[PDB]
């Protein structure tokens, strides 16, 4: 047994695709747009996996077979793994109205996020190098069709080309590592990868093969959370694509990769290496997204360098070698996940604008003034202005930055934090005091995309009140590594 | 003198990345696999060998040439006799392991085979079947019928 | 009746060719090589050939 | 001698590399690049696990076989679609 | 049932194959590790003649990849 | 070297078999073949040969030489180089490889190559089609036979195909797996196209559905490829599902059993069963052969690998 | 074939009678090399099996020498597959040693 | 491509004459 | 079942490659187990 | 792989006599006598996936009394995943 | 080979270390069936109330019935289990203390 | 630690000692004498070192020789 959470959205995903295609193809049904009738039962696949991974939680370990041989699943793996569903499911509740607009006949998408799901939760649990580039080639491959949907629109299409060129060489790179990881180790297991490379130090200890499939691996990695150093054409892939797609490719493959990364590096290598590395992308990408989000105008382009200035912060908490700096990147990646879902859902509000600029997205304070006032909650969380859950998130990631010492690396983060700030108290002009562009009236949205902002906003106001309760989650999550 | 040899592939890998007429671009890529199944034959691997022809000069390299033709792009041995007696072929010593011990990376690249299949369909069925074929579709009540031009 | 012969004659003088196909790469082994081929020959057997011929001085 | 059989396929995967970084206009040549770099890569593994006298070498190989061919699949039927009409 | 006699008649004849090449694996050995002494005079090369365990066991000595493929 | 004493009486026995089809085929339709150039008509493939050979050509256009003419070559060495691993007799095989059928295979996903390309240097649009289309056809009977051997092979131990023409000492796995056989013998005329399936064979778009640039040579190398690619798959479904050399070894005191001759009356009646099936039996239309590949001869397969796993698993029959 | 050469067709020939005897001498080299496979650590218990195994064959070579010499001369000519010729194989077996 | 595909089912073979089988 | 007989009357070969095949995983499902004699 | 070389042999020799049979008739006879079909990328990518699943058919056929009754059952299962994909094809209308 | 034998183990007392299924399935208390039959309850009525936009409300609700089925099935089952064996609260030792 | 032909593999004896004493070793320093012996047996870069200097000394008498 010890599958069965994974068999169950696996088997969610077989069903809802015979569903989809017998009743599309229906003449009787007269060939139904099931996209939306896959939804909402797609949101309960995931909602049923979600309770059946945490019901089994203490009997996941159930036996050597599946963690030796195949995956091994830990109290650090169930407690993402509940978070990763739960970002997968909060994602299609705001997409759920993108379906209804659209002319979703696309039964076959919902499979797709379901699938991607299954190879996310097999990434979580992935404790072979084969099992987890395995993993990650299924979340990604999902992830390439998802972002080619619109197939008659060729702006989807061509930034699907770069995703997957992107997309193969992050997975090719990754592939290329654990050959060479695998030609020293004699292993592909990352528990005897741990044995062989316990405190390997290419410097204290020889290690030429080993370190040149760790390059390789360390890299892969890299591409696929839209890193500095290979963000590449990731940037623009958010921007071509609608924003639920983007939303989805945002948060939930991010998430996968930064808790596969945690456990792919620190309990498997133990250099000098592989902790500097993460130091200068953090520095950088903060850098490039203080810049970007000054030199970028696009609302949903912003957002994608707004996020990869989050990501950054992020990445801190696995530079710093301390458990507390791991613990800050998990309370980080949860604000940076309800913002992010948050902040597209905002834009999500306005469904009825099309592309547009942040100078028409203004006059906001006239017509629907609460969402106003909610807009300027979403840019104040990535800010780091205190009140807001971001500030606290990044406080524990820079109290703990300096308690590992990187006061240089701190310092820049605290300068890109105010390089936003700025960007945001003009953005937040721009909403009520200044550059309203036309007095534009907006229009409602779903129930569920209005409780992603109320169920968030509220809770990232609320979080100084009673922020104890993240705080202990986190830890415990970096400890079980 | 087959051993290095190997050159072959060497030299036809930099004809691929360093040509400009993609029907030659093509030839040395089946060339490549070509000769890297030379080596993998030299190495005794003889499964791997065939399923090299196979899945990549019968199918992949096969694709490629479809997207060139059309869409243009313009002494001291000591052999111990002993596990000699029952000689295991490659195949024999691969399915001792990938359906039983490693079983479950072989049920992903079978979710990975499925993946693979939904994705050339939703991809490339290019609206030739229930996708778009479902009908033109038309409601007589909303419609205007001469009201609206 | 045996008139079907004639339209046998020709797949014999094809049966005729299997059966040369057959013996010719068969009497053509067992010339160059004292013995009929091995089919089930497995590296036991290339060892105990080696060794073989290492007997015989 | 697996030296001669590992640097040659270490540069196989470095010629697919290169073709990568220059053909960032022609995507064909990427993706032949690609399967270029997953056959150095894959062939990488047959001569480590024919070294190594390891099977898992060989199991990973024909896994990778099994799924930069379905990348394959996936890749050109995206470059088709990509070529609208 | 065939291949377990072929199997049984080669596992039998095993021990017979395995004491002659051992005896010719150890001459062999014997005279390698009188060209090495030689080769090195024992003065300047390698002051223990032998020692190729690296740990309490033996393994044949090297070879390239796979010969009888 | 012997490979001679393989190519030589296969090409014998193609030539031949030109006439062999046109009298056999003749034959079932109420009238004696090709019958007055040699004393049976036995000189007649010579003569289509000593004909085809003094042809003068249409242009000579010797320029593109290295394009399609060696795409026959192709084609045609690689239908010749099946026939290595394919064993007549107990130890009679070229080449007896431990991973035979594989091979086989391998060499099958190559003729896919040989017919794109030998399409592709005819510039002619149709044509071109045409040789897309029989590919295709040829590849898409391919997972079909792939799961066919796939069943022969759990019913056997190994790939070697010495060893499945010995796994039928006790019963040959043409009486079990028969409706096997049937679907062997209907996907080798499909993977071929000498077949009730060959509407890109319909008589006039065979010929101009393969090349422009016929010079005879072209044509010959064709029919002497599909020819030799029938009597090979043909050799199969002897090997497999017939005893490949064995006799039903009722040990006769007339019959002093020898063993290629055996291989040679099976595949025989192979060879005429091909050529009784193209008379008897109308074209599929490649739009119903297609839908016949896929959606009857790949799920029977699938089935049947499921069906000799299982009833060979649950009694420890493997 | 001739003197008794231990060559790969006379010792597959005599492999059932190098099962009914000789098995100690066999068992014991076995329990050796599966102890440690260093060569020499049991150099004498190979001197040990190929001692009695020379004198197990020299023993079959001097009685019934025929019926052993068209044996082996099967095990040559069909390179030790056993059932190209049962024939040889019971001829032998029944003439003397069972 | 939308266009009718040749069902092959169809009705059970009943040889059809003309009403003048026995008196006009 | 009137609709099943309608699916093994349209389409013989992908009801009996489900019962060619059922024969097959039923074999060792149930009979398999069945053999514990 | 001992046995290969005589089919590496057979190559050449075929290129020889295929190369004989091309120069016999240039010898004699001398002075005096759509857009796109879509559905072929579709038919393509479906045979790669299903010979890629018999590659992974051929160790399983080759060795099935080592696993026993579990190899089995794993390929059974890999099996109706091929299944379920060639009836979502099926369905979908690729075979056509 | 196998051996259920797991991490973090025997919290509780176990009641019989590798349920056989048709026994781990017998033991489902009126909670388990209870699990299991709002599961499928959630599952048809999502199914159903899914399908009312594209008039596939019988045959969507049929599939969430399937799949709450599997779901709330396997659910019940690790309830059981993690009950006989050694994993959950376990208080159905009464079963074997009277049996 | 299966292998090519199987036969247990050939390191995953050193592999099998590696990780006996990777049980509850007290550091990974302390047994880096099997991890060596086991990458050893898996590169064979220990008899490699050894062999290119019986090279060297060999070829640098026979260089020294051939130079005169
Ligand atoms: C969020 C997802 C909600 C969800 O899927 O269903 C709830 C059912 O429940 C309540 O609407 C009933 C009211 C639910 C109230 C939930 C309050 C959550 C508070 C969380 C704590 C605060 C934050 C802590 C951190 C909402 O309607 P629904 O989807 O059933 O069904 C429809 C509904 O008829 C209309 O709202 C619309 O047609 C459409 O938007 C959809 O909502």
């Amino acid at each position: 047994l010890a599958v069965f959470p994974e068999i169950f959205i696996i088997n969610a995903t077989f069903i809802l695709l015979i569903h989809g295609v017998v009743f599309s193809t229906s003449k009787k049904y007269d060939y139904p747009p099931l996209a939306s009738n896959v939804g909402w039962l797609g949101l309960l696949s995931v909602l049923i996996t979600l309770l059946l991974l945490a019901a089994g939680a203490p009997l996941l370990t159930i036996a050597h077979l599946f963690w030796n041989n195949l995956f091994r699943r830990d109290n650090f793996t169930y407690f993402c793994q509940i978070f990763l569903l739960l970002s997968t499911a909060g994602t299609i509740s705001m997409c759920f109205d993108f379906f209804d607009q659209e002319r979703f006949d696309a039964f076959e998408f919902i499979v797709l996020i379901l699938l991607s799901t299954c190879g996310m939760l097999f990434m979580i649990s992935a404790y072979d190098l084969i099992a987890m580039y395995l993993a990650i080639e299924l979340q990604s491959l999902c992830f390439y069709v998802i972002a080619a949907s619109k197939r008659k629109s060729e702006f989807s299409t061509e930034a699907g080309l770069k995703y997957l060129i992107l997309g193969a060489f992050s997975s090719g790179i990754l592939l290329f590592g654990c050959s060479m990881i695998y030609g020293s180790t004699g292993a592909t297991h990352f528990d005897q990868l741990a044995k062989i490379l316990t405190g390997y130090e290419i410097t204290g200890a020889r290690s030429s093969g080993i370190f040149m499939g760790i390059l390789f691996i360390a890299v892969g990695f890299l591409f696929k959370i839209t890193a500095v150093p290979f963000h590449m054409w990731a940037p623009d892939i958010y921007e071509g694509s609608p924003t639920p797609v983007t939303a989805f490719l945002s948060i939930a493959p991010k998430i996968s990769i930064f808790a596969n990364i945690l456990r792919v590096f620190i309990y498997g290598s133990y250099g000098a290496t592989l902790q500097q590395i993460f130091f200068f992308c953090s520095i950088a990408s903060m850098i490039l997204g203080a810049l970007a989000a000054m030199a970028q105008t696009k609302v949903k382009r912003l957002l994608a360098y707004s996020s990869i200035g989050h990501v950054g912060y992020i990445c801190i908490g696995f530079s710093c070698g301390t458990i507390e700096g791991i613990q800050s990147l998990l309370i980080g990646i949860f604000i940076y996940a309800l913002m992010t879902m948050d902040a597209f859902a905002i834009v999500l509000a306005l469904r009825q604008t099309r592309v547009k600029y942040i100078a028409d997205l203004g006059a906001l304070a006239k017509t629907n003034p609460i969402l106003a006032i909610t807009f300027s909650i979403t840019m104040f969380s990535y800010a780091g202005i205190p009140p807001l859950a971001g500030f606290c998130s990044k406080f524990y990631l820079f109290f703990a930055a300096l308690g590992c010492g990187a006061y240089f690396l701190a310092l820049v983060g605290v300068v890109t934090s105010v390089i936003g700030c700025f960007y945001y108290i003009r953005l937040v002009k721009r909403m009520f005091f200044d550059t309203p562009r036309t007095w534009i009236l907006y229009e409602p949205m779903d129930r569920n995309k209005s409780l992603l902002l109320a169920m968030t906003s509220f809770f990232i106001t609320l979080f100084l009140l009673y922020p104890s309760p993240l705080f202990s989650v986190t830890h415990q999550m970096a400890l079980s590594l | 003198i087959l051993s290095v040899l190997s050159s072959l592939a060497l030299v036809s890998g930099l004809m691929v990345v360093r040509a400009k007429n993609p029907v030659h671009s093509v030839l040395f890529f089946i060339l490549v696999f070509c000769d890297t199944s030379g080596l993998l034959l030299l190495l005794g691997l003889d499964f791997f060998a065939m399923i090299f022809l196979v899945v990549y000069i019968g199918a992949i390299a096969v694709l490629f040439l479809f997207v060139v033709m059309m869409f243009h792009i313009q002494s001291l041995r000591y052999t111990v006799y002993a596990g000699k007696v029952r000689s295991w072929t490659n195949l024999e010593t691969l399915g001792n392991l990938l359906y039983t011990y490693y079983f479950v990376w072989f049920l992903v690249p079978s979710l990975i085979l499925l993946v693979a299949m939904i994705g050339a369909i939703v991809l490339t069925m290019h609206r030739t079947t229930k996708v778009k074929r479902q009908d033109v579709f038309r409601r007589n009540a909303i419609d205007f019928r001469r009201t609206i031009m | 009746s045996l008139v079907w012969l004639e339209a046998m004659l020709p797949l014999g003088i094809i049966g005729g060719m299997l059966c040369i196909m057959g013996n010719s790469q068969y009497y053509i082994h067992k010339a160059y090589h004292g013995r009929p081929k091995h089919i089930g020959h497995d590296e036991w057997d290339v060892a105990m050939e080696r060794r073989d011929k290492k007997v015989v001085e | 001698d697996l030296i001669k059989y590992f640097t040659f396929s270490m540069i196989i995967f470095i010629l697919g590399i290169w073709g990568i970084l220059l053909n960032r206009r022609n995507i064909l040549i990427m993706l032949m690049s690609i399967e270029l770099m997953l056959l150095a890569v894959n062939s990488n593994f047959l001569v480590f696990s024919v070294s190594l006298d390891d099977m898992m070498g060989q199991v990973f190989a024909l896994l990778v076989l099994t799924v930069a061919a379905a990348e394959s699949a996936i890749g050109l039927a995206i470059f088709v679609i990509t070529f609208r009409v | 049932a065939l291949k377990e006699e072929k199997y049984a008649a080669r596992r039998t004849i095993l021990p017979i194959l395995q004491a002659e090449e051992d005896e010719r694996f150890v001459s062999e050995w014997k005279k390698y590790l009188e060209y090495e002494a030689d080769v090195m005079k024992d003065v300047p090369g390698w002051k223990v003649g032998e020692n190729v365990y690296n740990s309490g066991r033996w393994m044949p000595p090297a070879t390239g990849e796979l010969r009888p493929d | 070297a012997e490979i001679l004493g393989i190519i030589l009486p296969l090409l014998l026995g193609v030539a031949f078999l030109v006439l062999a089809e046109r009298k056999v085929m003749a034959f079932v339709q109420r009238r004696k073949g090709p019958d007055v150039v040699g004393s049976f008509g036995l000189l007649q493939p010579l003569a289509d040969g000593l004909k085809l050979i003094l042809k003068e050509p249409i242009s000579p256009s010797s320029a593109n030489f290295f394009l399609f003419r060696m795409a026959p070559v192709a084609t045609f060495m690689l239908s010749l180089v099946a026939w290595a691993v394919v064993p007549f007799d107990y130890g009679m095989v070229l080449s007896d490889l431990n991973i035979g059928l594989l091979y086989l295979f391998a060499i099958s996903s190559l003729g896919v190559y040989g017919i794109i390309i030998a399409g592709w240097s005819s510039n002619s649009k149709y044509a071109f089609l045409g040789a897309l289309r029989s590919a295709a056809q040829m590849v898409s009977y391919e997972v079909s036979i792939g799961l066919i051997l796939i069943t022969v092979l759990i019913c056997v131990g190994s790939c070697n195909l010495s060893e499945i023409v010995m796994a039928q000492k006790q019963i040959w796995f043409g009486i079990p797996l028969f409706p096997v056989l049937v679907m062997f013998f209907i996907s080798c005329l499909a993977e071929t196209n000498r077949a009730p399936f060959d509407l890109p064979e319909a008589e006039a778009e065979l010929v101009a559905g393969y090349n422009v640039e016929y010079s005879s040579m072209g044509f010959a190398l064709f029919f002497l490829g599909e020819y030799a690619n029938m009597i090979l798959m043909s050799g199969l479904c002897t090997l497999f599902f017939l005893g490949g050399w064995l006799p039903i070894l009722d040990l006769p005191i007339f019959k002093k059993i020898p063993g290629s001759i055996w291989f040679s009356i099976k595949v025989l009646f192979f060879l005429f069963l091909y050529i009784w099936v193209r008379a008897a039996f109308p074209r599929y239309r490649y739009d119903q052969l297609m839908g016949l590949g896929w959606k009857v001869f790949l799920p029977l397969s699938l089935a049947w690998v499921v069906s000799v796993s299982g009833l060979l698993v649950t009694f420890q029959w493997l | 074939t001739g003197n008794p050469i231990p060559t790969s067709a006379v010792l597959t020939a005599s492999a059932k009678h190098i099962g009914m005897r000789c098995m100690p001498e066999n068992v014991a080299f076995l329990k050796c090399k599966k102890n440690d496979p260093n060569p020499e650590k049991c150099l004498d218990k190979g001197r040990d099996v190929t001692r009695c195994v020379l004198g197990l064959l020299k023993d079959l070579h001097q009685k019934c020498q025929k019926e052993m010499d068209d044996y082996v001369g099967c095990m040559y000519y069909y390179t030790n597959e056993f059932d190209l010729c049962r024939k040889e194989q019971e001829a032998f077996e029944k003439v003397c040693p069972l | 491509a939308a266009a009718a595909a040749a069902a092959a089912a169809a009705a059970a073979a009943a040889a059809a004459a003309a009403a003048a089988a026995a008196a006009a | 079942m009137e609709k099943l007989r309608m699916f093994v009357a349209q389409e013989p070969v992908v009801a009996a490659s489900c019962l060619i095949g059922g024969v097959g995983l039923f074999l060792p499902a149930v009979v398999r187990p069945i053999l514990d004699s | 792989m001992l046995e290969f070389a005589p089919i590496f042999i057979y190559l050449v020799i075929s290129l020889l006599v295929s190369l004989i049979l091309l120069g016999v008739p240039f010898l004699f006879a001398s002075n005096s006598s759509s857009r796109f079909d879509i559905r072929f990328y579709l038919v393509s990518i479906l045979f790669l996936i299903f010979d890629l699943e018999v590659t992974f058919f051929f160790p399983w056929a080759v060795s099935l009394n080592k696993i026993d009754l579990f190899g089995f059952w794993s390929m059974m299962a890999f099996l109706f995943i091929l299944t379920i994909g060639f009836l979502y094809e099926w369905k979908r209308g690729a075979l056509d | 080979n196998t051996d259920i034998t797991a991490l973090e183990k025997a919290q509780y007392p176990v009641v019989d270390r590798n349920p056989a299924f048709t026994k781990v399935v017998g033991n489902f208390s009126t909670l388990d069936y209870l699990r299991f039959s709002t599961i499928t309850g959630i599952s048809v009525t999502v199914g159903y109330l899914s399908g009312i936009k594209p008039g596939i409300k019988g045959p969507s609700m049929v599939t969430g019935g399937l799949i709450g089925l599997m779901g709330g099935f396997m659910y019940a089952y690790q309830n059981s289990a993690g009950r006989l064996m050694g994993f959950f609260p376990n208080d159905g030792e009464v079963a074997s203390y009277q049996k | 630690g299966w292998g090519i032909t199987g036969n247990k593999g050939r390191c995953y004896d050193f592999w099998m000692d590696f990780s006996e004493c990777m049980s509850h070793c007290r550091e990974p320093k302390d047994c880096t004498l099997l991890r060596e012996d086991y990458l050893e047996c898996l590169h064979h870069s220990k008899e490699f070192q050894r062999r290119n200097r019986i090279y060297k000394e060999e070829q640098r008498k026979l260089r020294a020789a051939s130079r005169k």
